[PDB]
């Protein structure tokens, strides 16, 4: 199946190869059993070019996988700054919630990607949003002993 | 005075609207008034009323005894005529500058020794307000300096003038969000340590300079 | 069964304060939550023009008190900006969001402060208005009141916390 | 309620005096006031008082739901203190910008095709407020495609040799229009041409068909 090939090409960062599948009618919003779309996979692995190609060809920027992760969730969690910016440019929901209630800001805070946290905040991330454990990003910074993160969030708290 | 002569309050003509200061100095912002009887004064920082304590006095002159970076902000003063209750207000923007601060300590008290031939990276994490307009690295042969801030070297060499020293490269600046601030991370790479030296990074901005001296002593441990 | 034209009539009846016309349109099934090309609902217009009784009638029949038009204005925004005190109180009574933001980040408190409605500001404040809220230019209501030389208002614009 | 002070009326220091909008937007001109009790507000344009209707509301904030070019002008707002009857006036200038519109006349011809090898001109007449700061021409062959790719007329390879005359200005509809003329030096290739006009507030374009024919009675 062409959709399966496109998923793996996007995951594997085969910049030139996805374009061949694209001209051959591959479904940009193909999904697998995880609910991953090619855009999920390109953003998760930080393939900036492929993310751009998919977005221009109608890839759904706000698709949820089986656990509620959107591509912006994955790009945030893995620290792909430029990918995060391009997803936001194409209308990603900065406050998308996964099955746990986690926003991209939650995921980036928990890992510790300070710059990603800063970009989310200036693009409207909700500093007060609680996940289903009642945790905010500030709570996470305290739980992790992350003073540098706390100092970024504390101002807007 | 106004043609109708009655109790009134107004500001003197010379009121500043921007004030610049440097971390550590005393700041004085006068509320110059005209009128009678002398007006009542109240200061606000970003809309929050200021009370006087040992750190700051909010009278006819707003005085911050030792200004800090967190004192930056818009200060509003409101004058009230005590008879008529007529009011006037004025906003002063206070900007607090920071000469370049380097996070790594400049302490050579224990001298850093490196094994002959090793590759090492020296780093300077620089914060300044405004940001530094340049960050430069310098070096000197260890023999031309003292070890014992003892101003260790009387002359410094530019790392462009590298002849006779270690193979060195200055990497592009990187940036880190530290204590909530965008800090510049400047790195120098010593390719193969074969010459004892001191290294210095220097940062300059509008209100000052900061520097850090790094000892780079080389020894060949054997067996 | 349904009269699509009825919603358009109800908007203008509400705008023009035509109480008996509003009563007839609603009895004939007019949709209280109709909207026009501005995004105005009947509650927007009745509140905007201070038609207190019509505001009550629409609220009592399920008008969405927090609806926002094409520019982010809620009925509370419009009523506050226009100084319609009694309307502001009934909107707040029916659960209006005092800190709703329009597309430029202004809250009703920002709008009322900029015009200069002191009593409206007092009512908003006693109903939970966030004095610290900034619009998209970074202005608080306090800042806005000082820009206008309105020191009496600035002294009002202080947290009740 | 606020403590009642001596009656007064004035405009707030932040009262606007110039307002800019683009055709089609909602315009808001607030009458910012100081005083007690709250003043009566009245708006005037051309000396005539404004009344509120579904297109425009003349209250504490003058709101025009969909501004048009004809709404441009000076508006006067008068504050009246309800106790003292003192009055204050303030004039707001409203400027309405118009994205470019390309004249349908002088673009449509009575000619189906142009004789091979002749000089021909296409003209693009633009009305915009402010006047367009650039007018660009593009072209494409019909066969190479309402097309996704356009070429700049500087590129002559598959097309015609062309020169763009400098912008001129003409009063045509009682309005000052900018006129851009494209000169085809020798009509040798059939093509589509696009003039696109850009100004501070938007862009507009028109596509012209240019058919070349060797049929003639020579
Ligand atoms: C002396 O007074 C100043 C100002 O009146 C105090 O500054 C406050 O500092 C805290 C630090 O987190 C801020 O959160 C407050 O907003 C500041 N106050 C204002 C009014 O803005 C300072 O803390 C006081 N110091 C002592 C020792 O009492
Ligand atoms: C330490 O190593 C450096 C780097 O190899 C030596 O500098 C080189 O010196 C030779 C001749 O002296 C020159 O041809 C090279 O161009 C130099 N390289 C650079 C990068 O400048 C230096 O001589 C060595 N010093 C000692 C004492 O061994
Ligand atoms: C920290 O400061 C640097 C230097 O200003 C920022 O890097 C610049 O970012 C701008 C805008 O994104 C670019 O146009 C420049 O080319 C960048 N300059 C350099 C030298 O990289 C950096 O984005 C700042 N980082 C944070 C987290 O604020
Ligand atoms: C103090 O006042 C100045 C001037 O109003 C503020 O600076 C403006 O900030 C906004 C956004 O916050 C920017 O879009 C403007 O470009 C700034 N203007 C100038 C002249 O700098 C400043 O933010 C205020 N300080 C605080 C703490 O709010
Ligand atoms: C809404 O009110 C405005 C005036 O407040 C009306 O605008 C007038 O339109 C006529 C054209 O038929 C002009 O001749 C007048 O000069 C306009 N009045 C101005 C410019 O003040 C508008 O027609 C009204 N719309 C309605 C009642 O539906
Ligand atoms: C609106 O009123 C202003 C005046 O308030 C007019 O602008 C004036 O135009 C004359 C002649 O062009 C100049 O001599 C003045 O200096 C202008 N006033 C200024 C610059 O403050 C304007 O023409 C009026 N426009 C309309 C549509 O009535
Ligand atoms: C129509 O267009 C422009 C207005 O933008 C006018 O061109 C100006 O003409 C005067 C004298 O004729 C020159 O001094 C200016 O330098 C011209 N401006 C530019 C941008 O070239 C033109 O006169 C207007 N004509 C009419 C009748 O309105
Ligand atoms: O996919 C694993 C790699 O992730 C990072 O690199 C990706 O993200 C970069 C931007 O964050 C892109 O420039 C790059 O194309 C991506 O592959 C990480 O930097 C690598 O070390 C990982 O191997
Ligand atoms: O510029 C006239 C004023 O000069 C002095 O004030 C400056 O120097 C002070 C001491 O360093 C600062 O604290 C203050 O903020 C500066 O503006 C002087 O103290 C004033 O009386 C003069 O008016
Ligand atoms: O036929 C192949 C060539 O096509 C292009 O060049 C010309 O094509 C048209 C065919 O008549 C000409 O009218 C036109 O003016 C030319 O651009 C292509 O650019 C050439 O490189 C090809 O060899
Ligand atoms: C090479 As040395 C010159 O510092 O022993
Ligand atoms: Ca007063
Ligand atoms: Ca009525
Ligand atoms: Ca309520
Ligand atoms: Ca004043
Ligand atoms: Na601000």
């Amino acid at each position: 199946d062409l959709g399966k090939k496109l998923l793996e090409a996007a995951r594997a960062g085969q910049d030139d190869e996805v374009r061949i599948l694209m001209a051959n009618g591959a479904d940009v919003n193909a999904h697998d059993q995880n609910g991953f779309t090619p855009l999920h996979l390109a953003a998760w692995y930080g393939h900036l070019e492929i993310v751009g190609v998919l977005l221009k060809n109608g890839a759904d920027v706000n698709a949820f996988d089986k656990y509620g992760f959107t591509p912006l969730h994955l790009a945030a969690e893995e620290g792909h700054l430029e990918v995060v910016e391009v997803l936001l440019k194409y209308g990603a929901d900065v406050n998308a919630k996964d099955e746990h209630g986690s926003t991209p800001l939650h995921l980036a805070a928990d890992i510790g990607h300070l710059e990603i946290v800063e970009v989310l905040l200036k693009n409207g991330a909700d500093v007060n949003a609680q996940d289903k454990f009642g945790k905010t990003a500030f709570d996470i910074s305290i739980d992790n002993g992350n003073e540098d993160l706390a100092e970024i969030l504390q101002k807007l708290n | 005075a106004p043609l109708a002569e009655k109790p009134f309050v107004a500001f003197g003509s010379g009121m500043e609207s921007l004030v610049e200061a440097t971390v550590g100095e005393r700041v004085r912002i006068p509320a110059k008034y005209l009128g009678y009887p002398p007006p009542e004064i109240k200061w606000y920082k970003n809309g929050i009323p200021l009370e006087s304590n040992h750190t700051i006095k909010a009278g006819h002159v707003l005085t911050i005894m030792e200004v800090s970076e967190r004192d930056t902000g818009n200060y509003t003063v409101i004058l009230t005529n005590p008879i008529s209750k007529e009011k006037q207000s004025h906003v002063v923007s206070l900007v607090v500058y920071v000469p370049p601060q380097i996070g790594e300590k400049s302490l050579i008290s224990p001298v850093d020794s490196y094994q002959y031939g090793t590759t090492q990276t020296l780093t300077c994490t620089v914060y300044a307000i405004p940001p530094p307009h340049h960050i430069h690295w310098y070096w000197q042969l260890e023999e031309e300096c003292a070890n014992e801030n003892p101003y260790p070297c009387e002359e410094w060499r530019s790392v462009e003038d590298f002849q006779g020293g270690n193979k060195i490269e200055v990497n592009k600046n990187q940036f880190a969000l530290i204590e909530g601030k965008n800090k510049t991370v400047s790195t120098l790479v010593i390719q193969a340590a074969n010459v004892s030296a001191l290294y210095k990074c220097e940062a300059v901005n509008k209100v000052g300079r900061g520097e850090r001296v790094i000892s780079f002593h080389v020894t060949r441990h054997h067996h």
